[PDB]
DNA sequence: AGACAAAACG
DNA sequence: CGTTTTGTCTCGGCTCCCCGACATTCTC
């Protein structure tokens, strides 16, 4: 009825254990098979090496194990740089989140699950972001 | 020495331009450049814009326009009743519950369409007004007809019983709202012409005709006689379909000044002509006594088969419709309490005007009938005022200091013709040109009876009383007759003589009853001041009965007079009213001339001019003139010209002739250029193009700078329109600043004429040259047809010259069939001095010897003349084999468009009326998105449907074009089965099936041919069509329309690549270009369904090279050592559908013969364009094309290492 | 009338 | 698949601004 993407934040709380109700908000996510951005995937395995420094090879099997039997990776769009031009005249944020939405959208998705993206403001009427560790 | 000459020729739609470095004394020199920009436009425009039939895109923009705004405004009458009739409370509950009434006013909710008097009850539809149908069949039992009609007839059966009955108010909304959508003729002017206006539909039948022995062109003439006693206007010369002929006039009587009526004649067509059906209709509804509502009433009562919308009433004057609803609405006021209670009245005139406080007021003072008739039904708005775009005067100007800190000037309008300012500009201005002369002996016999000042003041004094003169008045007044005299103009013509103030004296004569001095200079500038303002008919009387209230004149006789005066016609003069108050006391004389009348600036002037000091603004040919003018005295009767330069300080108009420094200037003029400036849009398209063009060659051969272009030579082979105005534009290139080079046009620019160009082309050899270039298409069109009569030997030169048969010789021409003649002319432009043109141009010596030396150095011995220089027959041949035609093309699908749109504002606690900007991004859709005629979707199970196609039906007239092919697919098969049986009993023959008195026939006896079952009247049918049609829309029923795409607009064609190197094709439709350019992404996709990679995307005109079939080009690029090889492999594309693009070759303009269905040949098969090359080869273009990018000048457009560097160095 | 878009015909 | 054939929205009224071509008279 509405399809759910996520952002690097949630798999990230997930894996970490110092707040265990945040942990448990982002664990409670994934058991709903939520679409995710092959983008999302790629700066969830740069944070890993770099804050963690967990090692390539543990880091790949978790990449692998989740976008297996979790998760859903979005086939990138093409369309996605032409997009990302179109919203930035009219959105300023981060070209990475900007990025994020444009393939999100790209792709149907109809909610974003994140936080630092200034929550409940619609990207250009198609893409409602969700904060819901709140 | 050195002379750069750039030759352009300028056709329709095409700019051939060359540019040379000449040295004609050494007969050296070289090719530049040439080259073709070429303007695409169909056939169609080049043929209709010789007769000229709406050939404009914007009068067709602009007649799409008038029909939405008209559609728009009907909707907003339609709102504004559902809110009134709302708040009155007289819908019915079911149906108000569905329209919206707090934020999309009086609209009806989204996805649905509600209907007045069938109510939907859990899915079942039940009409509203039962006893009222009832009633209606009660009537129509009384008429004797039958038991079993629509319901909706109901609405008639209402309509006539409203005007004596009472009927519910559900009934009298659904009439009101029935009202609404049929509004009737009307004409916003009004002036009710001639009394009598007689213009009455008359069928007369001829009783005899005595020849009226008026013998012409050797037969005698019969006139024409009426049973009613009526004598035909005209004559008669063919008997036959004249005698006992029951024929119908529209006929105009005007009671003549001896008593008599006029009667004229005027020959019409029932259900053909527009008037006639009109009036027809009309005659018949006033001769029934009773209102439109009841005569179709009655109408339907005696034939329940009648077709009213249509036929029966299509068109009548809007006092019919207005008369039966105020009857209507004043009989239900008599019933309904809701219809006389203020309170709801206020309610209403709130509702429509709550922000309008001053209209409130005004309404509150009516009723409830003035409202639905004149204010929400019948109100038509009056027309825009056009006063804006009048011109401006030529001499007054103003200047202000703007927001912005600028100073700019505004104008002053130029002042009508009808003002009596102007009035007395002309009078004096064709006084002082008058002048005299004797029949005998032809002397200005002039200065004997207009020679001191008391002449001209009798003159003018004359001439005021009038409103024009003639001959023999003028030569009356001096006593002289016409025996002897003549007076220097037209001696039959008539000159304005101030009509103006005659007009407003004879009206101010007859009212009487008033002193012979009430109309004075200033009450005559208020009448006429009135008279221009007010056009409007209440408004002016008005206006009239107010005027004749401050003054003390009696308003009986004066507004007869005054209420119908003829409008004054439009037009307007040079001048401003200022300038012309300026200049008149200059220009007056005697008594009407006094000192004081003149400005403190024109008086000094004068104080200078008699003085003989010196001024800057004062020139020496003014001394010069205004010798004469010694004392101030002699300022009085001066002309024009003089009282204009004494004014301003300028000879008239003596232009600024200008000159450009660099390509910044014509840039500059470019970017300014308004639109609609000249003729046409073709004329304009073109010299635009021209421009350009001329400024990319600057640029490119000589980086703009000063004075590269030494010398420009123009030709154009109607459009003459271009002739001059190029060459005054193009003059400011190549002047000379030097004073020797003045005038309208510079020295430098060298018109050429058809004969210098043959004539160099034919001496020249050039001939040769196209020939040899155009055979190779003349063979190839001999092998196509098997024969050897495309090409024919001569002896004289031992080859082949082009030809075609005579049968395919209607308006062939060798030249037309391509595109590089256009530059061959220019090349042909720019070698032709102008000595050349003067010599072939004023041939004509009067002696051999004066010209004999031109002769000498431009003809060789009068045989030819010399070439330019020696190889300049190889180097056009060079260069012409190498030109890429450059094609303009148009691919705008959307564009941001502005819309501002009246509103009140709320600023400084106040509501005023201002225009706010529309929000959002509101794009406007820059082609026709669909087809006009639109279908419907059916399922037909007897019809297989192969996956991803649809069965379309739209209805059709049944006409002899239906044949068993044809007449297989009408979706019914019971018509099917008729129409096959009434075809096979007229031996199947369709021209005589299908008839219109087939037809009639057909419908009279329909039991014969269909088993004897009874069935409707057939006059249309519904035929079937499987393809691949599109909804309009989504929203509504729009989702049941289908439609096909407009012509020209499948201007994109993708080209994919997989990995393995197959290539994919694919046809974007307009609708996914409009998405995707919305969405700020490319036209087309980057990759298709399977994944390939999108090669590239093709549009019309765009050009591809197609390598050989050897050649291997994945990274060639070089598109510099571009021979006549590699430009004979270059295409041009020119339409697409589903995978098929069709190419023709750059270098053709025009097939040497099209395709004929019958002959079944033509140049390039039956589309007129391959989808492959010509060449013997003919492989697929697609499969191996490459796209290539042109300029304007035709040169390509490669990747390399500076344009690398540069895509980001722009951003370093 | 002209030439595109697509059905229709092989 | 390659080629040819086919169908394609149509008619009425009226007013008010602008430009240009050609003639005539006059002036510079
Ligand atoms: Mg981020």
């Amino acid at each position: 009825l509405d399809k759910i993407a996520i952002d690097t934040n949630i798999l990230l709380y997930a894996y970490d254990n110092r707040d265990l109700d945040k942990q448990d908000r982002a664990v409670e996510i994934l058991l709903k098979k939520p679409f995710v951005t092959q983008l999302v995937v790629f700066e969830f395995i740069k944070v890993l090496e770099r804050r963690f420094k967990m090692d390539k090879k543990e880091i790949t099997k978790l990449t692998i194990k989740l976008l297996k039997e979790v998760i859903i990776p979005l086939s990138l769009h093409r369309d996605i740089y032409n997009y990302s031009q179109f919203l930035l005249q009219r959105y300023n944020f981060g070209l990475s989140d900007i990025l994020v939405l444009s393939d999100s959208i790209l792709n149907n998705c109809t909610i974003l699950l994140s936080e630092d993206m200034c929550n409940g403001m619609i990207v250009d009427k198609k893409l409602k972001i969700v904060n819901p560790f709140l | 020495m050195i002379k750069n000459i750039l030759g352009l020729a300028l056709g329709t739609n095409s700019i051939g331009w060359a540019l040379v470095k000449q040295d004609f004394e050494n007969k050296q020199g070289e090719i530049l450049g040439m080259g073709s920009r070429i303007i695409p436009m169909s056939q169609d425009i080049l043929g209709d814009f010789g007769k000229g039939n709406s050939v404009s895109q914007t009068a067709e923009r602009t007649k799409y326009r008038s029909v939405r705004r008209l559609r728009e405004r009907f909707l907003l009458r339609r709102e504004r009743l559902h809110r009134v009739l709302y708040i009155l409370n007289f819908l019915p509950e079911h149906y108000a519950s569905q329209i919206d009434f707090e934020k999309r006013l009086g609209k009806f909710k989204v996805e649905t369409e509600p209907k007045l008097v069938w109510k939907n009850t859990d899915g079942q539809f039940s009409f509203l007004f039962q006893n009222s149908f009832n009633e209606m069949l009660e009537d129509f039992k009384a008429a004797g007809q039958e038991l079993k009609i629509p319901y909706d007839w109901t609405i008639y059966h209402l309509r006539k019983k409203a005007i004596s009955q009472k009927i519910e108010k559900e009934e009298l909304a659904w009439i009101l709202l029935n009202f609404n959508h049929k509004r009737g003729y009307y004409q916003l002017r009004g002036e009710d012409f001639e009394e009598e206006k007689d213009k009455t539909f008359v069928r007369l039948k001829v009783d005899r005709i005595v020849d009226s022995g008026e013998n012409v062109k050797g037969k005698i003439l019969y006139d024409v006689y009426f049973e009613n006693g009526w004598k035909y206007d005209k004559q008669v010369v063919k008997t036959e379909d004249w005698v006992d002929r029951t024929k119908e006039f529209i006929v105009s009587e005007s009671i003549l000044k001896n008593g008599e009526t006029k009667r004229t004649f005027k020959a019409v067509d029932s259900e053909k002509d527009w008037i006639a059906i009109k009036t027809k209709t009309e005659q018949e509804i006033e001769h029934s006594h009773k209102t439109v509502g009841t005569y179709i009433y009655e109408t339907l009562l005696q034939n329940p088969k009648q077709k009213i919308k249509g036929k029966l009433v299509r068109t009548i004057e809007r006092k019919f419709y207005k008369e039966e609803l105020r009857q209507i609405l004043e009989k239900q006021k008599e019933f309904h309490q809701e219809l006389q209670s203020d309170d709801l009245y206020n309610d209403c005139i709130r509702e429509l005007y709550r922000n309008n406080e001053v209209h409130q007021l005004t309404l509150r003072k009516k009723d409830f009938v003035h409202l639905f008739m004149e204010d929400i039904i019948f109100y038509q708005r009056p027309l825009r005022s056009q006063k804006s775009s009048v011109s401006n005067c030529t001499l007054e100007f103003r200047k202000y200091k703007g927001e912005n800190g600028a100073e700019h000037t505004q104008y002053l309008k130029a002042i009508p013709k009808s003002n009596p300012y102007y009035q007395e500009f002309r009078l004096w201005q064709w006084i002082f040109n008058l002048n005299l002369y004797t029949k005998d002996n032809d002397e200005n016999v002039t200065k004997v009876f207009l020679n001191t000042t008391q002449d001209f003041e009798n003159l003018f004094e004359f001439l005021n009383t009038r409103k024009e003169v003639d001959q023999k008045a003028l030569l009356k007044h001096f006593k002289l007759n016409e025996k002897t005299h003549r007076w220097n103009f037209v001696e039959d013509k008539k000159y304005p003589c101030n009509e103006t103030k005659t007009m407003i004296s004879s009206r101010l004569d007859k009212v009487e009853n008033i002193s012979d001095d009430f109309l004075t200079r200033d009450i005559e500038q208020k009448i006429w001041h009135i008279i221009y303002s007010v056009n409007d008919k209440v408004e002016y009387e008005k206006a009239l009965k107010s005027f004749a209230r401050k003054h003390h004149l009696d308003e009986s006789s004066f507004f007869e007079a005054f209420r119908k005066f003829p409008p004054f016609k439009s037009e307007y003069g040079s001048f401003s009213e200022k300038a012309i108050k300026k200049l008149l006391p200059l220009m007056r004389l005697g008594k009407y001339w006094n000192y004081a009348e003149i400005d403190k600036y024109s008086r000094e002037r004068i104080q200078k001019i008699i003085t003989g000091e010196y001024d800057e603004n004062i020139k020496d040919k003014v001394r010069e003139k205004s010798v004469h003018l010694t004392i101030e005295n002699d300022f009085q009767g001066l002309q024009l010209w003089l009282a204009q330069y004494i004014v301003y300080g300028r000879h008239s108009e003596a232009s600024m002739i200008g000159k450009w420094n660099s390509a910044n200037d014509l840039e500059v003029f470019l970017k300014d250029f308004k639109q609609h400036s000249l003729r046409n849009p073709i004329v304009e398209q073109v010299i635009t193009e021209t421009l350009r063009v001329v400024k990319d060659i600057w640029l490119k051969y000589g980086n703009g700078t000063k004075d590269f272009f030494n010398e420009i030579h123009i030709e154009l082979g109607d459009t003459r329109y271009i002739s001059k105005y190029i060459s005054g534009i193009l003059s400011n290139i190549v002047r000379v600043e030097d004073g020797s080079d003045e005038g309208v046009n510079s020295k430098n620019i060298v018109p050429g004429n058809g004969k210098i160009t043959t004539q160099l082309k034919q001496d020249w050899g050039l001939n040769d040259v196209w020939n040899d270039l155009i055979l190779p298409r003349f063979e190839r069109m001999n092998q196509l047809t098997n024969s050897k009569d495309f090409t024919a030997w001569n002896e004289n030169h031992q080859k082949f010259l082009p030809t075609v048969p005579i049968e395919f010789s209607k308006g062939f021409s060798k030249k037309r069939i391509d595109h590089r003649h256009h530059a061959l002319d220019a090349l042909v432009i720019a070698c032709a001095t102008t000595d050349h043109v003067n010599l072939l141009n004023n041939q004509s010596a009067k002696s051999d010897t004066k010209r004999y030396d031109l002769k000498k150095k431009l003809m060789k011995f009068p045989k030819q003349f010399l070439k330019p220089w020696e190889k300049f027959t190889v180097d056009a041949k060079h260069n012409l084999e190498s030109i890429i035609v450059s094609f303009k093309q148009n691919l705008r699908v959307i564009n941001k468009a502005t819309n501002y749109y009246e509103k009140y504002v709320e600023k400084d606690g106040t509501k005023n009326k201002e225009r706010v900007e529309q929000a959002g991004t509101n794009w406007a859709i820059r082609k026709p998105m669909h087809k006009d005629t639109v279908s419907g979707k059916v399922d037909l199970p007897w019809v297989k449907v192969p996956k991803g196609k649809i069965l379309t039906a739209t209805r059709k007239s049944l006409d002899s074009s239906f044949d068993l092919k044809s007449i297989g697919s009408i979706t019914d098969t019971g018509i099917q089965k008729i129409l096959k049986n009434y075809l096979a009993f007229k031996d199947g023959n369709p021209e005589l099936a299908f008839s219109p008195e087939g037809i009639d026939d057909l419908n009279k006896n329909i039991e014969k041919y269909n088993d004897g079952k009874p069935h409707q009247p057939i006059n249309k049918v519904r035929v079937f069509e499987l393809g691949s049609k599109f909804q309009v829309g989504q929203t509504g029923n729009k989702k049941g329309k289908y439609v096909e795409a407009a012509k020209g607009t499948n201007l994109f064609f993708a080209v994919y690549e997989d990995e393995k190197g197959k290539r994919s094709y694919e046809t974007i439709p307009l609708n996914e270009v409009i998405e995707r350019q919305k969405q700020g992404l490319t036209s087309v996709p980057l990759e298709n369904e399977k994944g390939s990679r999108l090669l590239f995307d093709l549009s019309p005109n765009d050009l591809v090279y197609v390598p050989e079939i050897d050649e291997n080009i994945d990274s060639n690029f070089v598109f510099s050592n571009l021979n006549k090889e590699k430009i004979s492999r270059i295409y041009k594309v020119e339409k697409t559908s589903g995978t098929e693009c069709y190419f023709v070759r750059q270098d053709i303009a025009y097939l040497i013969k099209q395709y004929d269905a019958k002959t079944k040949i033509g140049e390039l098969e039956s589309q007129n364009k391959l989808q492959v090359t010509m060449t013997d080869d003919r492989i697929r273009i697609t499969d191996t094309c490459v796209k290539i990018n042109c300029d304007r000048l035709g040169n390509i457009n490669f990747i390399t290492k500076e344009k690398i560097k540069q895509i980001f160095n722009e951003f370093r």
